């Protein structure tokens, strides 16, 4: 077995867990939830999520519309980008590569105090 | 304790050629507290 | 509470040991006898 | 008895003393020698007093035909049992064994016919998973040639020669003055009698005497290695194995003649050495040789007690046993756990095993006073734990004495609970506790634990009355006791179950007369003993573990910065020895608290003071007493088979109590050496866990050394509290592990479950226990244990192949080769000159009228389901594979139907109606139970049965299932939980074996027309199999390859056709598992099915590369919910059904209406642990469980021969290929006079939006439902206009001109139904109209909607084509609704007040009636809505529609169901915008 | 309400231990979380002293302060205020808290 093909099927590994662990969050974070309709800190979360489970990308795109919807309530885009730091947090950063473009630039942010 | 100790060796993932020679040791020594030393032997084998 | 012990452990070997009752009409049912049995 | 047939199998252990007796009665001389000489005494008094009987002659002749034979051969030996083992192992003749050698290869013929079309069925069953680059070349030769196989084993003329001698011995019993000829033969001389066969080998003038016993045992043995040789040759994966258990065999069956019945000790060795060479490859400690040592010290014992003793021979035994046992494959050392009978049974005597007890119960011990109290301290501990949490927090009813520590104190005062550490620091405080009474006595609940029959021992004046007058010097006293517990127990005229427990209280049991206790030798043991005793103590013993196994057992039952983990070791024990152990003193203390808490004096500790004035001793028939005269038991001596005053237990009778004293001394040597302890009892086995934390950064190999280190520290400490109490552990006999434990379904190690494949393929022989030689009880044994062997491991095809094989023989035999005197030459030649109707009848599934019971899916998946469609389905796989042909389907469709009851339905749901498949033995145990218990004068069963309960039973059943849709699997729910339910289940538990069919047959329960019927269904089964294959009746509409749904209900509708007379049957049909999966493998390419069917329904599995896969309420109350919910949910939801389910719960339960309204609301582990499953695209649920199934099945199938996963990932693809509201009431409820009160049946006493988590396709139809209903609200009404248009922007098209149409249709059919128009275009006209009706104004928002130009061009004088827009929704709602393509349909319902939401559900509900009034029904004869109620216009227009429906030919089509309307406590915005908010929100 | 709580304890357990399997990079982000999780696994309530005695262990690495503090930070915002208490006294305090600047 050359080194090319085993990276090839450890890549195919690493998505497969990717998404296992995608599949287990969405269900642990449904399960904190369910016990205007302007959305808070985990009911921003799962749409990323959810976006991961119908396996669409995070992209710079979609935070610049994700912003712009959100627009008027400033507390509310806050707690959007809150959220995209705390999966920033959640993921590895070798995994990052497989989400997209939005978490490898949000690793380097980093909060100034408690 | 002979064949306790000579199933060990034959149970055991060593080399075959070293299983063997150890068979011939085993079948060399006669003593009763040489036996003991060689079964401490043995098992520092199997576990290095 | 010295002598409560003494009984205590007097008690268990007369009781765990067949014959040793000294005549107070079978140690061992001391029990309280209503468990919605009733036959009589 | 005309009906009753002579013993198949072996049941009954092997006694020297019957042959003796038997050789001494006919005079021949033998080798055998007693230990006990008696019977060789007391025979000889007999033979000097002249006595003879019936008996005694017909010995005499034969032995005068034996010494005839023997004068002809000058130096002939008797050979004893054991000592001939190989001989018997390895004998044939040709002469002898012609006519089953004639029948088997006629079978082989047979299936050499059809093997090959065989091959091509399971290769495309194969090739539709997607297995066929992994399939075998060589298993293509095992399919085709596997007759040739069999019959190449060494084993199979030994085996032809013992059925033989089987057979024709069976006929000898049934038939019995001809005096018995020997057989001369090419190689042996026979002689066959009822009790005697004599065997004379020509060439080395061995003679062998047997017993039917040992005939029965001999041919056990030597088919089941047949059947385990074959399957091993076959199999490729068992090769070593197969040259391992070879050489095994060759090596034992050498060992046999030289030393005899001490063989059988080296034979029991085997089932401790597999786990000693197990331990061997321990990467642990110096405890790899630990239990080999035991093992070959007592093998060296066993060769050097026997004299056959020196340095040479051992050293060759323990070389040979290292050659079997040794192997590198983790699986292949349990398969040698099934070969432990493959050699035989010893022989017995009752003096032996008399002593064995003798030593044990007669020893003296010294026990401590401190470990015993600690062991109390935590028996209470564990009661007061177990009260605390089950009743909240509360200590249960005690006093403390005086010196009781502040701790238990204050505990008992503020409710907190002690642990184990508080009660061995305080023992002293628990010295002189007293429980209070807190558990009932519920015996009036229960009556199953007396109907269990167990065997009763004599009364102790007439102990003598099982030997027989034969081998006794004085005549022994007659016997009036009876021998069976249920006999004594239904008789009973007046039975009080506190009586028996009085029995004990009283004490009376102390000074009875009657009371004897008997031993009896175990059947079936490589090496016991089990005992019989009188009613009333038995009676006690059974209320005893009752009282313990419900109340208090349940309550039995179960800074750091671098974190931990568990790892654990086990410890596995014997506990045979230890009820012998038990002692008075030790138990007296647990008893005596288990007296206080339930109340009862006395009671528990009835067994040692019973046995301790008793005197024992160990009944055989066949082995006398030692007795000159008659003498009462306490005068006998301690000698021969007697056991004179026993301090101990006897085994079982006390196992939950000695089990309860037992586990608080493991917890009390898990406080003092520091561990964590779990405990896992099995029988005679005790598995305990040993669990340390670890460091999770150690090595793996450093955290097992950990354990097994505390674990040997907890072996020593749990050794030295055992002792103290007296069990004596024994270290050398006890097992301590790392990876490995023995459990029920096979050796654990390390996650892995090492399965015993063998074992069942060894059980596959030919007929069934059972009292009538059955074929298809037979066929069906073979199936399930074929079927067994695949789920432990075996393949799939070779074992269907080796039930085809082994079908096909068992109907040779059963036709060719019977003692049945019924089979006539009107079906056995027939069917024996007419091959393929044999074959034919051999291979059609049983539900549909043939003989195989195993199914193509039950391969893979162990439900299926509905075995119609199966059978359906697997018979157009042998059409196509053109192993049968395709008229037989039509026969099927044909079949003549059976007569069977409204009642016989609904017991059996599935059933179709066969002619005579029901079992003989099944339905005489049910009429001689209903009769037994029917005449049962017993008090208990005063209203449970009733001499007219059968009719009251198809009364019943005739209510449920005649109604004008039939469903035959509700009303076995209900019925099983009625009152007839009860009745068969209270029979059921009835086993009355042959002793009470004997009974029932001298009572005359069996009449003679039933004895005359149940004597001849073998004959009639075959016959009307005959008449089925052979007939010729076809049908035009039933086509090849048509739906296996479609014809299963054609097939049901025609078998029941007398019954149903035209009426649906609903709820019994399911898709076959292998019809409807396709699968396929992907590395990195495409799966074809997805590339070019577009089938994007599947389920997804992936299995990683590099991984090694070989190494590391009461229950009436509960019953009355069942019924009324069953009832409710199956036949709809009114007033008037919930009053006759509220009467059939009535008769389980006291409640009333609204009380009843109120309270009703494997193999596969080497595979699957590593594999990852998901199911998103998948879509019945059923269906999705059992592909699952299937998958793990595929992934199992595919690495069953590679020893790693290679390489690359696999991933595999499992695709799925792809209407009453209520039921009336026609009969009257016949119900009972009366309601029977009694506690078994009857119980008295009462007594207890969020858009994030909404799916995309949800969200899509939320928004589409808001904005159509939105929209067409405003204009029934006539910033909102220019959110409409975002909105239509957003929205889909098709799902919005749907809602669309519904809303349109739902607010104008009052108009409509004011007009009355018929069809779909008058009502589209006059629709037009009402648009036409309204001005430009109350159209104008869709005219600035379809003023945006992307709204417009999504959606293809405005005013007019929004008129347009909405006559085509509504033609084309209706042309949905005509032929039912409204799958998902939803008018959504936005309330504010909850209280009338049924007021508009019943408005809209009437809207939709006059739509579909105004669709179907002619003009002018609907009823008017104008001035009624809208649940009086429902009721009216329902009525008016289904009269409609009944007198034309069209409105079946027609849906009369109401729509179905979701409502939410949500406005129109809310939903529309967080709709609206989320779609931007989540991906689009 | 605690057999909802306890049920996402399981899943999350599940889903950043498989998530810890493929990491390219003393307990930090997301291991740190792993211990707190498997502490409430445990039935071990969050106490300040617990917090406190952390602290004083990991005292040293200054990197590794910030990276436990910003893993309670991640239990703080995840878990709803209702059930806050419930998973002990720390969270509530942490919620309290919050960030300067991205």
């Amino acid at each position: 077995v050359s080194a090319n093909h085993a990276s090839q099927q450890l890549d195919q590994l690493k998505a497969v867990h990717l998404a296992s662990a995608v599949r287990d969050l969405e269900r642990a974070m449904t399960t904190l939830k369910l016990w205007a309709l302007g959305y808070s800190v985990i009911m921003f979360m799962i749409t990323a999520v959810k976006r991961l489970r119908e396996s669409k990308m995070l992209t710079l795109s979609w935070f610049n519309q994700a912003l712009m919807v959100i627009a008027p309530s400033q507390e509310e885009t806050m707690n959007l980008k809150t959220a995209m730091w705390i999966l920033a947090n959640l993921i590895p950063r070798d995994m990052l590569s497989l989400t997209g473009d939005l978490l490898p630039s949000l690793w380097g942010s980093g909060l100034l105090m408690l | 304790s002979r064949s306790v100790i000579r199933s060990i060796i034959k149970s055991s993932r060593l080399e075959e050629d070293r299983k063997r020679y150890l068979m011939t040791l085993l079948d060399d020594i006669k003593g009763a507290n040489d036996l003991a030393k060689f079964h401490q032997m043995l098992m520092k084998i199997i576990m290095k | 509470i010295s002598i409560s012990t003494l009984e205590g452990h007097l008690s268990s070997i007369m009781i765990a040991i067949p014959g040793l009752g000294k005549d107070p009409n079978d140690p061992t049912a001391d029990v309280e006898i209503n468990p919605d049995l009733k036959p009589i | 008895n005309q009906i009753l047939y002579p013993e198949v199998h072996l049941d009954s252990p092997i006694v020297t003393n019957k042959i003796v007796a038997i050789l001494e009665y006919a005079r021949v001389p033998h080798a055998y020698s007693l230990e006990d000489p008696t019977l060789c005494q007391n025979i000889k008094h007999r033979l000097k007093n002249g006595f003879s009987n019936q008996m005694i002659i017909n010995n005499v002749e034969v032995g005068n035909v034996i010494k005839s034979k023997l004068r002809s051969y000058p130096a002939h030996s008797h050979i004893p049992y054991p000592n001939c083992n190989q001989d018997l192992f390895n004998i044939e003749d040709k002469e002898s064994t012609r006519k089953i050698r004639e029948l088997l290869k006629k079978g082989n013929s047979l299936y050499s016919k059809v093997s090959d079309k065989v091959f091509q069925c399971l290769r495309d069953t194969n090739s539709r998973l997607g297995l066929g680059s992994e399939l075998r070349e060589d298993i293509k030769e095992k399919v085709i040639n596997l007759g040739v196989y069999m019959h190449s084993s060494q084993w199979f003329e030994p085996f032809l020669f013992w059925f033989t001698v089987k057979t024709e011995m069976r006929s000898v019993i049934k038939s019995q003055r001809h005096t018995p000829v020997f057989f001369t033969g090419s190689s042996v001389e026979l002689l066959i009698s009822r009790d005697l066969v004599a065997i004379i080998s020509k060439e080395s003038q061995h003679v062998y005497y047997l017993t039917f016993e040992l005939v029965l045992m001999y041919c056990d043995v030597i088919e089941g290695r047949l059947m385990t040789e074959t399957a091993m040759t076959i199999d490729a994966r068992y090769t070593e194995l197969l040259g391992r258990v070879r050489y095994m065999w060759k090596l034992i069956d050498g060992f046999f003649p030289a030393l005899g019945n001490p063989t059988y000790q080296i034979v029991a060795m085997l089932e401790p050495l597999s786990l000693a060479y197990l331990q061997l490859r321990d990467i642990t400690v110096e405890l790899r040789g630990a239990f080999l040592n035991h093992c070959f010290t007592e093998i060296h014992d066993v060769l050097d007690q026997n004299g056959f003793s020196d340095e040479g021979t051992y050293h060759e035994l323990i070389e040979a046993l290292d050659y079997i046992f040794i192997t590198d494959d983790i699986h292949l050392t349990g398969e040698i756990f099934s070969f432990f009978r493959s050699f035989g049974h010893p022989r017995l005597e009752a003096v032996t095993a008399a002593e064995n007890v003798r030593k044990y119960m007669n020893q003296p011990k010294v026990i401590v006073y401190e470990t015993l109290m600690k062991g109390h301290a935590i028996f209470c501990g564990i009661i007061i734990n177990g009260y605390r949490d089950r009743h909240g927090g509360s200590w249960p009813p005690l006093t403390l004495p005086l010196h009781a520590a502040d701790t238990i104190r204050n505990a008992q005062a503020s409710g907190d609970g002690l642990t184990h550490e508080q009660c061995v620091d305080n023992w002293k405080s628990f010295a002189g506790v007293k429980f209070g009474c807190f558990m009932p006595l519920s015996l009036d609940s229960d009556l199953t634990m007396y109907l269990k029959d167990k065997a009763l021992a004599a009364l102790q004046r007439e102990w003598d009355s099982v030997y027989p007058k034969e081998f006794l010097r004085y005549d022994p006293p007659k016997g009036t006791g009876s021998r069976r517990l249920v006999d004594v127990f239904l008789n009973d005229s007046s039975f009080d179950p506190y009586d028996v427990i009085m029995y004990v209280v009283s004490g009376a049991y102390l000074h009875d007369p009657e009371f004897n206790l008997s031993y009896s030798l175990k059947e079936k043991e490589i090496k016991r003993l089990f005992a019989k005793m009188t009613y009333k103590m038995r009676a006690c013993q059974v209320i005893a573990e009752n009282l313990i196994s419900n109340g208090i057992g349940k309550y039995f039952k179960d800074e750091n910065m671098e974190a931990y983990e568990t790892v654990s070791a086990f410890i596995t024990t014997d506990l045979k020895k230890y009820c012998l152990n038990w002692r008075y003193e030790t138990i007296s203390l647990f008893a005596q608290r288990l007296n206080e808490i339930y109340g009862l004096p006395s009671f528990f500790q009835w067994l040692h003071k019973r046995l301790e004035t008793s005197v024992l001793y160990v009944s055989d028939p066949h082995c006398p007493p030692d007795l000159d005269a008659h003498i009462p038991l306490y005068k006998v001596p301690n000698d021969q088979i007697f056991i004179k005053y026993p301090m101990g237990g006897i085994e079982g009778y006390c196992q939950k109590l000695w089990t309860i004293s037992t586990i608080p001394y493991l917890y009390l040597a898990a406080y003092e050496s520091g561990v964590r302890i779990a405990s896992l009892v099995q029988g005679d086995n005790q598995t305990i866990a040993v669990t340390k934390r670890v460091p999770s950064t150690w090595p793996y190999n450093l955290k097992k050394r950990e354990a097994a280190r505390v674990t040997r520290d907890y072996f020593v400490i749990l050794r030295q509290r055992l002792h103290d109490i007296g069990h004596h552990l024994k270290a050398n006999e006890t097992i301590v592990s790392s990876h490995f434990f023995v459990y029920s379904k096979g050796i654990y190690y390390d996650g892995l479950l090492v399965s015993q494949s063998l074992k069942s393929i060894a059980r596959c022989v030919f007929w069934s226990e059972t009292i009538v030689d059955e074929t298809r009880a037979a066929c069906s044994n073979i199936a399930t244990t074929m079927a067994k062997s695949i789920e432990r491991g075996y393949d799939r095809y070779l074992a269907y192949s080796l039930n085809v094989l082994k079908v096909i023989q068992q109907i040779l035999i059963s036709l060719g080769f019977t003692i049945n005197s019924t089979m006539t030459r009107d079906v056995v030649i027939p069917l024996l000159t007419n091959n393929d109707l044999l074959i034919r009848m051999a291979l059609l599934p049983a539900p549909i009228g043939g003989m195989n019971y195993l199914n193509m899916s039950r391969l893979f998946v162990r439900n299926i389901g509905d075995p119609v469609t199966s059978s359906i389905a697997d018979l157009k796989r042998m059409i196509l594979a053109s192993l049968m042909p395709e008229e037989t389907l039509h026969q099927v469709m044909t079949q003549q139907p059976g007569d069977s009851s409204f009642l016989d339905w609904a017991s059996d749901p599935y059933s179709a109606n066969l002619v005579c498949v029901q079992s003989i033995t099944r339905l005489l145990k049910n009429i001689t139970a209903r009769f037994v218990l029917i005449h049962s004068p017993n008090p208990m069963l005063k209203g449970l049965f009733h001499d007219d309960s059968k009719e009251e039973d198809e009364g019943l059943a005739a209510f449920l299932m005649d109604r004008h849709i039939i469903v035959p699997r509700a009303a076995h729910e209900i019925l099983d939980h009625s009152v007839t339910g009860a009745r068969e289940s209270i029979a059921g538990m009835l086993d009355t074996t042959k002793g009470l069919i004997r009974a029932s047959m001298r009572k005359g329960g069996l009449t003679s027309r039933v004895i005359t019927r149940l004597s001849n269904y073998d004959y009639e089964q075959f016959r009307a199999g005959m008449v089925l294959l052979t007939g010729r009746k076809r049908n035009v509409l039933i086509d090849k390859e048509s739906c296996s749904v479609q014809l299963a209900r054609a097939l049901r509708s025609h078998m029941w056709a007398r019954l149903a007379r035209g009426r649906p049957i609903y709820g019994l049909e399911v898709p076959d598992v292998l019809e409807s999966m396709r699968g396929h493998l992907i590395r990195r390419h495409e799966t074809c099915v997805i590339c070019e069917c577009g089938s994007v329904n599947y389920g997804w599995f992936f299995v990683p590369s590099g991984c090694q896969l070989d190494d590391i309420p009461s229950r009436s109350l509960r019953s009355a919910v069942r019924i009324a919910t069953v009832y409710s949910w199956a036949y709809g939801d009114d007033d008037s059904s919930w009053n006759e389910a509220w009467l059939l719960a009535r008769q389980r339960a006291n409640v009333s209406l609204e009380e009843l309204r109120v309270i009703t609301p494997t193999s596969l582990v080497r595979v699957a642990r590593y594999t990852t499953i998901s199911n998103d695209n998948l879509s019945t649920n059923f269906i999705y469980q059992q592909g699952m199934l299937l998958g793990l099945g595929v992934l199992e199938t595919l690495f069953r021969l590679e020893k790693d996963t290679g390489s690359s990932n696999t991933v595999l693809h499992l695709h799925v290929e792809t209407d009453h509201p209520r039921i009336p009431s026609s009969r009257k409820l016949e119900l009972r006079a009366e309601l029977c009160t009694n506690p078994l049946i009857y119980d008295n006493a009462p007594l207890i939006v969020e858009f994030v988590t909404w799916s995309t396709p949800q969200l899509y139809h939320i928004l589409a439902k808001s904005t159509a209903l939105s929209m067409i609200d405003l204009v029934t009404k006539f910033d909102d206009i220019n959110s409409f248009i975002t909105e239509f922007l957003l929205i889909e098209p098709r799902l919005f001109t749907i809602y669309l149409g519904q809303c349109a249709a739902i607010n104008w059919a009052f108009d409509v139904h004011y007009h009355r128009p018929s069809g779909k275009y008058q009502m589209g006209e006059l629709l037009s109209s009402f648009l036409s009706r309204m001005s430009k104004g109350v159209f104008k928002v869709l005219v600035n909607a379809l003023s945006h130009p992307k709204i417009y061009k999504k959606f293809w004088n405005l005013h007019t084509t929004v008129c347009n827009m909405v006559y085509t929704c509504y033609m084309t709602y209706l042309d949905l609704l005509l032929n039912e393509e409204l799958e998902e349909f939803t008018f959504l319902l936005c309330e504010s007040d909850e209280d009338v939401v049924p007021d508009r559900f019943d408005n809209i509900q009437a809207k939709h009636l006059c739509v579909l009034a105004d669709l179907y029904c002619q003009p002018g004869t609907c009823p008017p809505i104008q001035g009624l109620r809208p649940v009086e216009k429902c009721a009216v227009l329902t009525d008016h529609i289904k009269a409609e429906a009944m007198l034309s030919p069209a409105g079946s089509s027609w849906n009369i169901n109401p729509i179905i309307v979701d409502h939410y406590s949500c406005s129109l915005t809310y939903l529309r915008r967080g709709s609206i908010k989320q779609i931007r929100l989540r991906v689009d």
